[PDB]
């Protein structure tokens, strides 16, 4: 399921922000 | 509306061009524990002895922040910070700078980061994803009238205060511009295709990233995802989205709208500015003046044991403040 591929993925924790 | 706007725009421009500046030192706060971390600053929950109130008190190191060149940016959160005053926004407090850093010191909200929240109960119901969206609708529409765009929307910058409204913090990236800008700046899930494409854009980037919440609000992920930034640009300039079985027929129209690739008709960039998103269907159901003035039932209110308590607050290692004998970055940040 969509619910556990994102689990499992490693974006689940909390996400920087980018610039450069 | 129109007639409130007006009105804070007054207050706010006063205070925009007439910025408060050193309105407290260091040594007024005792140091209590470190409530976040990144790469040129920590945000502290700090006391203040004078009044024995708790505050969140993020500091940046000058270097730092040079290094990475994020000078301006800097300069543009705390001069917008010290002028805006809305529900929904945390309260900058003070502001000060010493020989090593850069202090903003702003009203602490124990209840804890809404990403918290949303990632252990795994996703909220659509009546509890709109009583929150209906929070950030308001508070762009009050950013956006004073000409500041935000862009820097998530879970993580969403706190929750002991009423159980929102608390939008994190103003690193927020600007005051009239027409198109082009910074490359938010987190990644959030950005809009025209920032992927670096193509000047505007507002309109804001409410895209409202689309984003609302969506991972109410499905526990966010519409675009992938282990690598790249593979998750590619999802956003698709055109591609798929929803949750559970998500209802309007709220999946009011998403098809909001994340529209095509920002020259994606709501709130239109003709009728943000009414095309407060009288959706979604939001039939909402009041919006009572949302502001928080007459409405919350879902959810976060506990706590007292002030000062931050367990809804992960932990992290905490390192010393330290002060150079000499001044380091004076001319870059003389207006702090
Ligand atoms: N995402 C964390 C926390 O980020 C911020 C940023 N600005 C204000 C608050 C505000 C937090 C807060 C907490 C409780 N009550 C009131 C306010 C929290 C690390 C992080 C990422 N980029 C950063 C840049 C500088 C310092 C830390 C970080």
């Amino acid at each position: 399921t969509t619910y556990a591929d994102f689990i499992a993925s490693g974006r689940t924790g909390r996400r920087n922000a980018i610039h450069d | 509306v129109k007639e409130f706007l007006a009105k804070a725009k007054e207050d706010f421009l006063k205070k925009w061009e007439n910025p408060a500046q050193n309105t407290a030192h260091l040594d007024q706060f005792e140091r209590i524990k470190t409530l976040g971390t990144g790469s040129f600053g920590r945000v502290m929950l700090v006391k203040h002895m004078e009044t024995g109130n708790h505050y969140a008190m993020k500091i940046l190191d000058k270097q730092k922040v040079v290094k990475l060149k994020q000078i301006e940016h800097t300069l543009n959160e705390k001069r917008i910070l010290q002028a805006v005053n809305f529900p929904f926004l945390v309260k900058l407090e003070f502001s000060f700078k010493d020989n090593s850093n850069l202090y903003m010191v702003m009203e602490y909200v124990p209840g804890g980061e809404m990403f918290s929240h949303l990632r252990r109960i795994g996703r909220f119901s659509e009546p509890h994803a709109r009583f929150y969206a209906a929070q950030i609708v308001l508070t762009f529409e009050y950013l956006h009238s004073l000409d500041l765009i935000y862009r820097d929307l998530k879970p993580e910058n969403l706190l929750i205060d002991q009423q159980g409204y929102i608390q939008v913090t994190d103003f690193g990236f927020a600007k005051r511009v009239k027409g198109r800008t082009w910074t490359l700046c938010g987190t990644p899930e959030y950005l809009a295709p025209e920032i992927i494409l670096s193509k000047g854009y505007n507002k309109a980037v804001d409410w895209w990233a409202l689309g984003v919440l609302i969506y991972e609000m109410a499905a526990g992920y966010p519409p675009f995802f992938a282990d690598q930034p790249i593979q998750i640009y590619e999802k956003i300039v698709s055109g591609k989205v798929r929803f949750p079985s559970h998500f209802s027929s309007d709220l999946k129209d009011l998403l098809r709208n909001l994340l529209q690739v095509d920002l020259t008709k994606r709501f709130g960039n239109l003709k009728n500015g943000v009414n095309d998103i407060k009288n959706h269907k979604w939001f039939a159901t909402t009041d919006w003046i009572a949302i502001y003035q928080r007459k409405v039932e919350a879902p959810f209110i976060p506990k706590f044991k007292g002030p000062g308590d931050t367990s809804n607050f992960d932990d992290y290692e905490e390192e010393e403040i330290r002060v150079s004998i000499n001044e380091k970055c004076g001319k870059e940040f003389s207006e702090f």
